[PDB]
């Protein structure tokens, strides 16, 4: 279930001043970072080096660092070569799933541009002119090509499997939300916003309702499930009602952390 | 490639008078990515902390701020945002209920 991805976002605001930074994601839960000012990435976890050895890891943090310096020079190159104008914004996500199944994908100024497919660099089939010479020139670089396959179908995999393994009580824990009721601005004449919180579970998948004992109420307004710094979740649920017809309403959670003993809060006046 | 920013503002725990709590700032689906993130208590801006940026399948960002803070029922919160994609800053008011 739990899918590897890697992140990097690239600015360039003129020919002078640039910034990369990265991070990336096991599941739901950040177990690097590499910031800009870093010469090497931040382990975040105590899982974080799974089973890969020292030299193992040296290898891959060299690798990554002459790619950042590496990449920034041929971006600035790309920009000169071919007048395209700044700012710019790329970002950059690799990853994989275990079935094992690896990608890496690029966007320019917020659109899909290009993507690595078996050995080759293939534009996106959206993407602008100009990225036609940069595929060209990437797709003659033997040497890139290559470290780019070996970190898709050597490295990413082994790693993968080696943190989830090391990780895979933390990545599997699971922690009881508390939750709380609230009356909300009116939403008009004699209706009522009728608010459920539920705050601090992990896992992500929540199921969250508004109720009359055992039927469940239509009407019921899903907020989006946000981050909290500790990394578990919130989610604000609503109801829109008259103020007669407020009689024996009740928010009714269920989380995997409860099993089947759910979390029921009652309106009383 | 311009996105505005969505913003939403929620406390940790469920918010009592007295209790010290966290008030989340979540500002989402924004690009370019600079952005300018403030918690703000009666006007005055706090100590904030802030996650790394991160980004979603659209390649839109996403980033949490949040601050310390003891609610009591006179002090006032909010969360302001400037955005390139924004002529004035966004203020989001956190809504005790
Ligand atoms: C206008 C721009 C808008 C388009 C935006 C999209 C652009 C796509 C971005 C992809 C760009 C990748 C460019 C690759 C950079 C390469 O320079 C580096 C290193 O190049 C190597 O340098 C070497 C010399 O180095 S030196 O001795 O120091 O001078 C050699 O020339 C080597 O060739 S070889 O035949 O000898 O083996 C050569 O490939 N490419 C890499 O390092 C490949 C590894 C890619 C890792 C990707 C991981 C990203 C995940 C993000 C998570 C943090
Ligand atoms: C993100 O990281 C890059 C690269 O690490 C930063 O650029 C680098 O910044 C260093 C130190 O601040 C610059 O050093 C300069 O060296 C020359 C020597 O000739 C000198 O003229 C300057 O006084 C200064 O000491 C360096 O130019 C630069 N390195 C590269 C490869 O570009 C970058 O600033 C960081 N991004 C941000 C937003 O900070
Ligand atoms: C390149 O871009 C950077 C970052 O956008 C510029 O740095 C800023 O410039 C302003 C002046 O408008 C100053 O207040 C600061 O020096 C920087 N502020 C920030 C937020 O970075 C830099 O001016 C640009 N360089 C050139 C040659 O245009």
């Amino acid at each position: 279930p739990f899918s590897f991805q890697g992140l990097q976002i690239s600015s360039f605001a003129n020919r002078s001043w640039t910034r990369t930074d990265g991070l990336a994601w096991l599941g739901e839960l950040q177990p690097y970072t590499w910031r800009n000012e870093s010469d090497t990435i931040r382990f975040l976890k105590p899982w974080s080096r799974g089973t890969f050895s020292d030299q193992q890891w040296e290898q891959l943090q060299h690798t990554l660092l002459v790619y950042r310096s590496s990449f920034t020079r041929d971006i600035w190159e790309f920009v000169e070569k071919l007048h395209v104008e700044y700012p710019l914004e790329i970002q950059i996500a690799t990853g994989c799933e275990l079935l094992s199944e690896s990608f890496l994908r690029a966007a320019f100024q917020g659109r899909d541009v290009l993507s690595f497919q078996g050995m080759s660099w293939v534009s996106a089939p959206d993407a602008p002119p100009f990225i036609q010479e940069v595929i060209k020139v990437l797709n003659q670089n033997q040497g890139t090509k290559e470290t780019v396959h070996w970190l898709l179908h050597d490295i990413w995999p082994e790693l993968v499997r080696g943190v989830l393994q090391t990780g895979k009580s933390e990545l599997e824990k699971q922690v009881k939300p508390e939750a709380w009721l609230s009356s909300g601005p009116s939403p008009g004449p004699g209706r009522l916003l009728l608010v459920c919180h539920v705050s601090g579970f992990y896992p992500k998948p929540v199921r969250v309702m508004w109720m009359r004992g055992e039927q469940e109420e239509p009407g019921t307004r899903q907020g989006d499930v946000m981050p909290n710094a500790d990394s578990t979740w919130y989610l604000r649920v609503t109801l829109d009602v008259a103020a007669g017809e407020v009689a024996g309403l009740s928010c009714q959670v269920k989380h995997s952390s409860l099993g089947d003993q759910d979390i029921i809060l009652y309106w009383h006046h | 490639i311009q996105r505005p920013p969505k913003i939403q503002v929620y406390s940790r725990h469920p918010p009592e008078d007295g209790k010290p709590n966290y008030l989340n700032c979540y500002v989402y689906g924004f690009h370019p990515p600079q952005i300018e993130i403030d918690l703000l208590k009666n006007g005055e801006k706090i100590k904030s902390e802030q996650s790394d940026l991160s980004f979603s399948k659209d390649w839109s960002f996403y980033l949490l701020s949040h601050a310390e803070f003891t609610p009591n029922s006179k002090d006032q919160y909010s969360c302001r945002v400037k955005h390139v994609t924004l002529e004035q800053p966004r203020i989001v008011k956190w809504d005790r209920d």
